[PDB]
This record gives structure tokens, C-alpha cells and sequence, in this order.
């Protein structure tokens, strides 16, 4: 029943298409990973193996890479990611105001996942917003926090 | 056609110039850039030499935006004199802690980038290109890969451009969470395929980089010049703002102020003026406590008159402005600063590794008024050695912007030391 | 090296044939034609028999890209039925409103149009071959002068071409301003060095052509398939798009799309995917009003999902898209192909010459609003008969597009008569 | 009296040596000449003629035949202009206000300098690059005033 991990097709095309992108394979490995994270919610830890051999790399190079870049997740699947800056510029703004907020519409603090895997929490540094403070991101999409009301609004964007 | 959602970050030029198109908050495509005289310059360019691109790059007075100000066409020779193939690298990696002055040009502007790069590509003989753009501006880098097909298009980019000999590719990489990673040498192991782990230098880049090759890798602010010093001639560059540090440069302004944004200004602007001339002043009309260039100096408010140059006496940096005013607690300002470089050393090195660490550590239980003596004594000595054996800028600045709030701000610390 | 300045421009392609390099803005030179297996296609026809050849031209359905869709082959057999010596014709004069198609592959993959020269001249046994290029397309002109000389030097062209036996020159003629210098007859006589006249058909050009002896005139567009045919055979030609109208073909749109350009497309393809699945959609998402098929008909939007395809209710022609959206008048659109069939006339026929003239010079007053009764009256005469006598196509068709908006646009029409 | 310079002449016979029959060369020889002085010379047409070994009658009828023959006014540069329906749909006269702007001329006039000609033609085959121009054998999509200006000033 259970069998060696495996691409779905239609991830395996894409990211083949990555490591055709760049003169030499390996250079398409964070792009790799990106996409591996956006098709499953997280980095499954057995999806390293396979990713690997189409990068002809060790596994263990594979491995610390993905340990050493903080956008990835081998820990907890999510559908949307909600990053909260938590650097000078945005605490001083009000980070505090934002992530109550968010506690009160989701029930959730950093890095705790809602029970229905739909939205993760995850506190970052400085994302280059800061006129805009407090800042957060909905995966890709960025918004400056304005109040409850609002935030509860853009998150009804998210199904 | 859509891309990710994206702030719409106020923006205001004095000088048309780095903004002309990007104050307006919105993607400006091939056909909006071509209707302004673009890609004219690199038509110009390509009928120039590169020795003469270099020359002119140097006697404009250019200097990188990316935060050391190293004179531009002085990095550009030194890459020459190195035997080929050379490459060239776009640094948008961006992390700074209050700087978000790149992110518009890529955003709204993205042609007068890549003009840029191909200009300075064919300057330094680079027929292969990067940009390496942080992974939390996704925007950023699909509005660049959309623009770089546009010019693919127009045949600005490929083989033989313009029929001028010269070929050139752009790639778009993709960061992954690393603040360390927009350091140069840290950029080129990523591009490399590998962990952001900083290199010895000497060798610079321009001698060994990128495969060991040869490599100029230059900040987008810094590339966003290149296309105005081809079109205007160096002299006519060189008469904007002070002859010795002559051109636009990009000032994000953040906090408390009335007006935060990015802001085109020449560099005999003074801070204050930023502040208050150009940033309509602070929130509520609180008095200036402090400013931050980014997370790397503490200006206090009796040094709000000093130029935006790169001057020994000047702002320097990035012209990253963040405004704290009176009823800000410089001390939660200071562990945030802290907090920072705990979460982004890279851990090579062990008094930065260690260092980064402790100073946030010991600066929490200091704020939360769980420091003992021994920690107070431990936070002063960690602060002061974080930097021996750094092999880059992080650990040689990790505990400087802290270090000059205990000198400027010596009571508001000890109201701490009491608590 | 260095050629005048060209716009680039764009171009795509779902088959990736005739515009597998083309579809990149640059000069394609001979070593990278020969990377892609450039002149195997020559080497293998040379392997054949003209008549072997002429026989896959004809299987394969090809159709002459010029604007009349005529069976290339059929046309071949034909100019053998009769006595040498025979001369080969690249009509290269594109001057119709609306089409550029074929400038990008004399401009970006000479070497295709070459050897298609090359072979169907090896196939109808001329031993001397021409372009004739329009005197606007002076880019082109150099390249193709240039890429001769390349094939000259891998030894493509010449006496007993590698071995074959067979002997071919290339001659690369330049027009002078002159639209008629495209129908063929006339592009003749501009060869023999004189004024571009059409001569009265029959005869065709394959029974009597240049200095009377039996000449095939193709379009550069046709030309450029024969290397594929002989390439990939018949068959698998005869694959490519509809069985009966098999194979790629050019498109050419401008107007008011997103994404102007030339389209290599299957015949399959309708106008509507045209405009909107590959050229982008309209401008500004405005509503399409009419499609003008060069300066040859006018197309409503009530007829966007006909193929593009030679079938009696097909878009045909050299697949040429001009788009115009709700906002364009179409009576001012009207005026400027009046306009250019008034500037290209040769003057040759009666009703043609003053036909021409007076459908130009009564539209404009009826434009600016000076149009007497029977300036009205005078211009609806004149447009139905500008035919009779007429010796060439364009006599025929000098009123055709004008009488299509005066018939699919009255209410437009009719506010210019107040 | 008149007789071509000798490199020009050189440059007409090879032209008449390069088809099988002299009288074909008859075009590339007239925009040589063109090239050469600017315009046809009248006084050019009998020499040409001779060596074409044609009539000049003939000569003549050709040279009235084909548009891009100029007999009346010498200029540098030919600013072609198309003024088809392509072009005419996407701004033919937004491009023509901004030639007036700069050089001061509308279409058929000659710069008091003798410079530049603006010249009015038929689609020249660029229809998705409208509104075009070319400037004698450099053709461009023409975006606006300050790209015409840059574009014309490389012309010296
Ligand atoms: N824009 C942003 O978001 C960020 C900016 N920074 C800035 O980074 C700065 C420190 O950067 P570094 O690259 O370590 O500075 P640096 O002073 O060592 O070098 C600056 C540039 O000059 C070149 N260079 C220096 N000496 C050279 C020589 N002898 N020969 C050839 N090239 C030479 C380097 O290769 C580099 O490209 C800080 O001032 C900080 O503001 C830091 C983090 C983020
Ligand atoms: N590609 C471009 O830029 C332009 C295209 N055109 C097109 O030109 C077309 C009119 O062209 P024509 O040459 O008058 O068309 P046609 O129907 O008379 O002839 C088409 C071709 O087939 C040959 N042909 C036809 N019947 C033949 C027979 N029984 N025996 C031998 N050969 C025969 C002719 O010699 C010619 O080569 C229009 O449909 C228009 O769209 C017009 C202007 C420019
Ligand atoms: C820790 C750390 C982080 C960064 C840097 C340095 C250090 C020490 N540098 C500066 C970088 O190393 C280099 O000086 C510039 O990229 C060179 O470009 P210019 O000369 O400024 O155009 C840097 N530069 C930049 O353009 N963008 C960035 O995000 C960063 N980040
Ligand atoms: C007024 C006028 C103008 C043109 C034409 C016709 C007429 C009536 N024809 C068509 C030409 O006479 C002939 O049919 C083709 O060149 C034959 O080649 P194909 O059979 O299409 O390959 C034509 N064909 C072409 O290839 N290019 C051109 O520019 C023109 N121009
Ligand atoms: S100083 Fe710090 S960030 Fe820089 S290489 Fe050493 S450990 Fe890494
Ligand atoms: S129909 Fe018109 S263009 Fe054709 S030959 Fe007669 S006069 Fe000339
Ligand atoms: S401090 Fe939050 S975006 Fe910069
Ligand atoms: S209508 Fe102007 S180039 Fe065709
Ligand atoms: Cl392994
Ligand atoms: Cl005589
Ligand atoms: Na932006
Ligand atoms: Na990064
Ligand atoms: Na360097
Ligand atoms: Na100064
Ligand atoms: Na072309
Ligand atoms: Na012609």
C-alpha cells in the first residue's frame, strides 16, 4: 500500500521547468522548494529524496538547505500562511494590536495552526513594508494591518 | 496579468528621475517606458564601448545605494581587469529593517532595472545576469519576470541585441527567508545552490565570485542610476545636488512620522529636512527622540543636521530613516534591534554566532526586569565582542546601533538597571 | 554586419515551423540555421526527382500564403508540362494594408526562405531564380543579399550543387514604390526592367512568364513551407491542422489587440481565437466593431467564428487581422483604404484608373461633410464599377471592402449623408 | 555635359553586371543614384539610359512610374511616413504633429537646410509597430515627441 514517494505530474513539470531555467540544475533548488511548499502546504520531509535526484545532489546538501532558509516548513501543513512582521518599525506601529486581532478572529497566536489546517501564523523579521507598518502577509498577497474590522474582511478573501 | 497584493507605499521625487514613473503606485509596462524615452540609453550604450560605459559610470560620482557606498565605476574596473567570463549580479534581496526604497522601482518600474542591468552587464562583458530578489516579495519577482519577457520581446534581451554583438540572459532567483543572504558573497552561494554562509574577503567578488569568476554584484537602487548617467552624459549627472556626491538617492522614511514613503532627494538634503520638510513631520507633533538608519546606527535629536551623503559626518547608509519620538522606549527598541540579528546570523562564526544570541537574551530578561547583575555585566561585555573573527558586515555591526543607545540614551537605560 | 534599423516585431507560434526561429527578433545566420538542420531538407531533395518532389508539394495540400490560396503543386506541374528553359519567382513585395508576415522570415530566417528557393526551383528545373523584395523592405534586401553569399560559400548555391548536377543563381530584385508590382504579371515586367503593368491572363505565369518562357511565382510564405515537406514527408505534413486544409499558416494582426504581431496558427483556428485567445483581446476590452481583411473584405462581429481557412465561408487571403473597436468610424476607415487603392492603381484600365481616383476623391468630401446629392449618388456608381475591363485583381477588388461597410455599417453610413 | 562621379559609377555598373540582362538592373541603379545625390538628377536619366542600353524615353516613363523616386527635392533624410489605415487607427497624426513640432514641416516639405523630407506613404509592411516611419532605410514605431526627438537627433 505504501509505496516511494512520487511527484504528482503536474509538480514534477514544474519544477522540471525550474531546473531548466538556470545554466546549471542545482541553481533551481530554492525555486524547487518554493513550489514543493506551495503545492502541499509544507516540505514533506520525504519529498527531499526525490528532489534531490533531480538536482543531482546528495540528500544531505538538500537537507541543510532547507533547514537553513526560514520560509520553508517541514513542520506544519497550512493552507495560507499569515507572516507577521515583528521587527522595530512595524512593533512600534502596533504588531501588538495586530496579532490580538488576529487571535480573536482565529483563535490562533504565532506559530499555532487553526484546527482545520486553513491558516498558520508565523512571526517574521522586517518585510520590506515599513511606511505601511504593521505588516503582514496572506502567502503572496501583503496588507498593512488597520484594525479588526478590517483585517476580519481580508482574511474572508481566504477560503 | 494580476499579481500578489502590494501596499501602496507613498512616494515623492524632487527630482524625477529614480521615481519618474515609480511614484505612482503601479506597474509600468514596456510600451508606458518606451512612450518616456526608454531603452534609448541602452541604444546609446551599445554604441559606446564598455570602457567608455565604465568611465562615464565612474565620473558620474555613483556610488552604491546598497549600504557601503563603494564608488561604482572604481568596482566596475576592478571587475575588468580580471580575465572573463565575468558575471553580473542585481542585488534585491532587501532586509534591512526599515528599507523598502528598492522594492518600488522593481514594482512600479521594472524596465528602468533592466535597462540598468543590461547597460552594466555590457559595460563589465557579462552575457549572463541575475537578479537575486528576496522571497517575501513574490510580486516583485513575477512583475520582473513578466517585464524581462516584455524585453525579450523588443528584442533587448537574447542574442546578438540590437544588432550590436552583445548577448545577455537575466535570471530571476528566489531568497528563502535569510537576511544574511543580501550580503554579496552569502548572495552567491545561494545562487550557487547552497546555504547563505558569507566567504573571507579578500577576494571581492569582482575578482572571485559566481563560479569563481569575476563578478560585480551591485544594489537596485545603484543599477537604477546607470540608464540616467548613459542618457544625460556623466556631467550633466554630476550637477545634480553636491558635486562630491552628486545624483538621486532613494530615502525610506519610517515611524512617526506624518508622511512615511520613500522620498528622491539629493544628498545636501539633512536629515531634518527629511523629517520635516519632505516627511510632513512627526505624529502628533511629539518631539524627534531618536532615528535609526535602519538597524545598523542611532542618531539622536542633536544630530538631525548632518547631510544625507556618504560623508565621514553624514547619514550615509541606505537612507534608512525610522522616526522614534519622545514617549518611545529606546530600550524595547533596542531588543527589537537585537531580536534582529539573533534570528539572521548565519552562526560561521562564534562570537557572532554566540554574541547575536546572548545580547538578545540577556536584553529581554533587561526589558522584562529579570536581569541579574551578572546579566547586566554579561550584556555590556557580549555587545562589545560580538564582531572579533567576523568574516562579514553582520557581525561587525550586530551590537553598533545598541551600543550607541547606551552612550545617547544613558538614563533610560538606568531606569531599567534600578527595575 | 550591421543592417538598418527593423521594429521588432512579435511574434508566436503553436507549431513551431515557420517561425521556430523567426519567432526570435534577430538575424538567424547560417551556422545556426545549420544547427537545426538547415539545407538537410535540400540535400535530401537533390536525393529525388523533381517530379518525386513536385508530387509531395502537391500530397502535402500546400496553398500559395500570396492571397489566392492556389494548390502550390498543381501550379508546379503545371510550369514542367511546358518546354524549358523555366524561371522561379519569390514574390516578395508584401505591400497590403495589414500584412507583414512575410518581411520576419526574410528578415530573421533567411536560409528557410533560401532553401525553399532552392528546392522547388530544383523541382520545376529553373536554373535561375529571383526575389523580388519591396524597395521599403531595405533591411531585408541586405540580409537576404548576405545570406546568399553564406550559402554560396557552403556551397548551396552555384554550378553542380554538392554533386547534384544541378545549377542554381539566386537573383535578389528590388521594387520602387509600386503596390501592383506584387500581382505577379507586373512583378514580371519590373524584372525585365520595366513599368509594373499587368499583363492579361491567361496566359498564367507557368505557361508564359518571364521573357515569355514558363515561370512559377510563389509567395516567400509558400516557399518557406517546402523545406518541411520535403523534411518530414507528405504524410505527416498533411497531419498538421485539417486534413483538407492541412498545414501552418501566417497571421498577421494589428489593430486594436493587446498583442499585434505575426501568429503561426492551423487553419483550424476561427478569428475570434484569433483576437482573443492568441492576439490578446482588444484593446482597452472594447467591443471588436469589423475585422478588416487587408484592404480585401471587411468582416462584422457577427462573423468572428469562421475558420481561418480557405473554405467558401473561410477568412482566406493571407490570414491578414486588422481590428477595429466600437469607437472607430468606420466611414473615416472606409476613406483610407480608398485612399491606397487610389495611390496603387496602374492606370492601365478605365474604370480602374478613374474608378480608383473618384471613389478616393468623392469619400473624402462625403467625409468632410461637402458632399453634394449627386456626390453621394456619383460615389455609390463609381464604387460598383470600378471592375469592368480590368485586367488584374485589383480592379476587382478596388470597391470590395467599401461596398461590404456600406452594407454591414448603413446606420453609420447614413449619418454621413446628413 | 553631366557624367556620374566614378565611384558612383563603378557602383551602377556592378548593379548592371550582376542580372543576366543589363535593363534589369534599371531600379537598383535609380535608388543608387538617389542614395548618392539625394534625389534623381533630370540630367542623370541620358548617361543611365546609355548604359542600360534603353531608351531614355524609357528611363523617363520608369522613373515617373515608382513613388520612391524623387526628381524635384534634394534631402538628407527621408522621413517616410505612413499615413495607411493601420497606422492612421493608432496615431499617424499624433506622429505627424510631433514632426511639425520639432522640425517644422508637415508632409511633402523639405527643412529650409535641405535635411529632412517628410514623405507621405503606403502601408510600409509594419502594421503592428503603428504608427511607423522610416528615416531613409531605418524604420521605427514612433512612441511619442520626446522618443521622436532622440531618434532625429542621431541624424546629423
Ligand atoms: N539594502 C539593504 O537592505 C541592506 C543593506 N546593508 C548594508 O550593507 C553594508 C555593509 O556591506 P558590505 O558589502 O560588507 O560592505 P563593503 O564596504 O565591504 O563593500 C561594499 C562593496 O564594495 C566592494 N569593495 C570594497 N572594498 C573593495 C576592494 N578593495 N576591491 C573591490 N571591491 C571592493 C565590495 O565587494 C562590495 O560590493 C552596511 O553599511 C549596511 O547598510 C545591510 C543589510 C541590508
Ligand atoms: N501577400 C500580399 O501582401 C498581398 C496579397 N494580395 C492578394 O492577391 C490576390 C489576387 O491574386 P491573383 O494573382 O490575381 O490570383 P489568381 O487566383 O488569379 O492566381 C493565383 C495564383 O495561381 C495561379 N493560377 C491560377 N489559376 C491558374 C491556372 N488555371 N493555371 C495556372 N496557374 C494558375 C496564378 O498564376 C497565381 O500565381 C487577392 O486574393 C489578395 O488577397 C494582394 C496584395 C498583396
Ligand atoms: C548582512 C548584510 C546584508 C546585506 C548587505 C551586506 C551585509 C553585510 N548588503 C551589501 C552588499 O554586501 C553589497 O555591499 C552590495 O550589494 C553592493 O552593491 P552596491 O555597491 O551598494 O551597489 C546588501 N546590499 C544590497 O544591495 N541589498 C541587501 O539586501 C544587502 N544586504
Ligand atoms: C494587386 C495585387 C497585388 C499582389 C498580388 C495580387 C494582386 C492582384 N499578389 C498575388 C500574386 O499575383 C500571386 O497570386 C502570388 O504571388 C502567387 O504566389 P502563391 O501562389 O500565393 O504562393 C501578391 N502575392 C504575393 O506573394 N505578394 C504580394 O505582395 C502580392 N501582391
Ligand atoms: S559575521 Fe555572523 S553573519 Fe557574518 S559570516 Fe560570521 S557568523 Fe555569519
Ligand atoms: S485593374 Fe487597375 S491595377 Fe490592374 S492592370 Fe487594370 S488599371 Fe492596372
Ligand atoms: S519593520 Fe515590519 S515591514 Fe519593516
Ligand atoms: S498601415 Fe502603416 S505600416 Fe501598415
Ligand atoms: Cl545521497
Ligand atoms: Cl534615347
Ligand atoms: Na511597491
Ligand atoms: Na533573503
Ligand atoms: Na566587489
Ligand atoms: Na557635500
Ligand atoms: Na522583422
Ligand atoms: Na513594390
Amino acid at each position: 500500500f505504501k509505496t516511494e514517494f512520487e511527484f504528482p505530474e503536474e509538480l514534477k513539470t514544474k519544477l522540471q521547468e525550474h531546473i531548466n531555467y538556470f545554466p546549471k540544475k542545482r541553481q533551481a533548488i530554492l525555486l524547487c522548494l518554493h513550489e514543493i511548499q506551495n503545492y502541499y502546504g509544507y516540505i514533506p520531509p520525504e519529498s527531499l529524496k526525490p528532489l534531490a535526484d533531480m538536482l543531482e545532489l546528495p540528500l544531505n546538501h538538500v537537507e541543510g538547505v532547507v533547514a537553513f532558509y526560514d520560509m520553508f516548513d517541514r513542520e506544519d501543513k497550512a493552507k495560507y500562511r499569515i507572516r507577521v512582521c515583528v521587527s522595530i518599525v512595524c512593533h512600534l506601529m502596533g504588531t501588538n494590536k495586530l496579532l490580538k486581532a488576529l487571535e480573536n478572529i482565529l483563535g490562533i497566536k504565532p506559530g499555532e495552526v487553526t484546527p482545520d489546517g486553513k491558516f498558520k501564523i508565523v512571526p517574521v523579521q522586517c518585510l520590506g513594508a515599513c511606511s505601511e507598518a504593521p505588516v503582514f502577509m496572506v502567502n503572496d498577497d501583503e496588507y498593512k494591518f488597520e484594525s479588526e474590522v478590517q483585517l476580519n474582511e481580508i482574511l474572508s478573501r481566504y477560503t | 496579468r494580476s499579481y500578489p497584493a502590494i501596499p501602496r507605499i507613498y512616494a515623492e521625487t524632487t527630482l524625477n528621475m529614480l521615481l519618474k514613473r515609480a511614484k505612482k503606485p503601479r506597474v509600468h509596462s514596456i510600451d508606458e517606458y518606451l512612450k518616456d524615452g526608454g531603452y534609448q540609453a541602452l541604444e546609446k550604450a551599445l554604441n559606446m564601448s564598455p570602457e567608455e560605459i565604465i568611465d562615464w559610470v565612474d565620473k558620474s560620482t555613483l556610488r552604491g545605494g546598497g549600504g557601503a557606498g563603494f564608488p561604482t565605476g572604481k568596482k566596475w574596473k576592478f571587475a575588468v581587469q580580471n580575465p572573463g567570463p565575468r558575471y553580473f549580479i542585481c542585488n534585491a534581496d532587501e532586509s534591512e529593517p526599515g528599507t523598502f526604497k528598492d522594492r518600488i522601482i522593481i514594482e512600479r518600474d521594472p524596465h528602468l532595472l533592466i535597462e540598468g542591468i543590461i547597460i552594466s552587464s555590457y559595460a563589465i562583458g557579462a552575457n549572463e545576469a541575475y537578479i537575486y530578489i528576496r522571497g517575501e516579495y513574490p510580486a516583485g519577482y513575477y512583475i520582473l519576470r513578466d517585464a524581462i519577457e516584455e524585453a525579450k520581446k523588443k528584442g533587448f534581451l537574447g542574442k546578438n541585441i540590437l544588432g550590436s554583438g552583445f548577448d545577455l540572459e537575466i535570471y530571476v532567483a528566489r531568497g528563502a527567508g535569510a537576511y544574511i543572504c543580501g550580503e554579496e558573497t552569502a548572495l552567491i552561494e545561494s545562487l550557487e545552490g547552497k546555504r547563505g554562509h558569507p566567504r573571507l574577503k579578500p577576494p571581492y567578488p569582482v575578482q572571485k565570485g559566481l563560479w569563481g569568476k569575476p563578478t560585480v554584484v551591485n544594489n537596485v537602487e545603484t543599477i537604477a542610476n546607470v540608464p540616467f548617467i548613459i542618457s544625460m552624459g556623466w556631467e550633466e549627472y554630476r550637477y545634480i545636488g553636491p558635486s562630491d556626491y552628486a545624483g538621486p538617492k532613494l530615502f525610506p522614511v519610517s515611524g512617526k512620522v506624518k508622511k512615511p514613503g520613500v522620498y528622491e532627494l539629493p544628498m545636501n538634503t539633512t536629515l531634518r529636512e527629511v523629517i520635516f520638510k519632505y516627511a510632513g513631520g512627526t505624529l502628533g507633533n511629539k518631539k524627534v527622540k531618536a532615528v535609526f538608519s535602519g538597524a545598523l546606527d542611532c542618531f539622536s535629536s542633536e544630530e538631525l543636521d548632518i547631510p544625507m551623503d556618504y560623508s565621514p559626518l553624514g547619514f550615509g547608509g541606505t537612507g534608512t530613516v525610522i522616526v522614534l519620538t519622545e514617549e518611545d522606549d529606546i530600550v524595547e527598541a533596542a531588543l527589537k534591534i537585537a531580536e534582529f540579528y539573533e534570528h539572521e546570523t548565519c552562526g560561521q562564526c562564534t562570537p557572532c554566532r554566540v554574541g547575536c544570541y546572548e545580547q538578545a537574551n540577556l536584553l529581554e530578561k533587561i526589558y522584562k526586569g529579570e536581569a541579574t547583575e551578572q546579566d547586566w555585566e554579561g550584556f555590556d561585555f557580549v555587545n562589545r565582542n560580538i564582531q572579533p573573527t567576523s568574516i562579514c558586515g553582520l557581525g561587525a555591526v550586530a551590537g553598533r546601533l545598541i551600543r550607541q543607545t547606551l552612550e545617547k540614551f544613558p538614563e533610560e537605560w538606568e531606569k531599567y538597571r534600578k527595575k
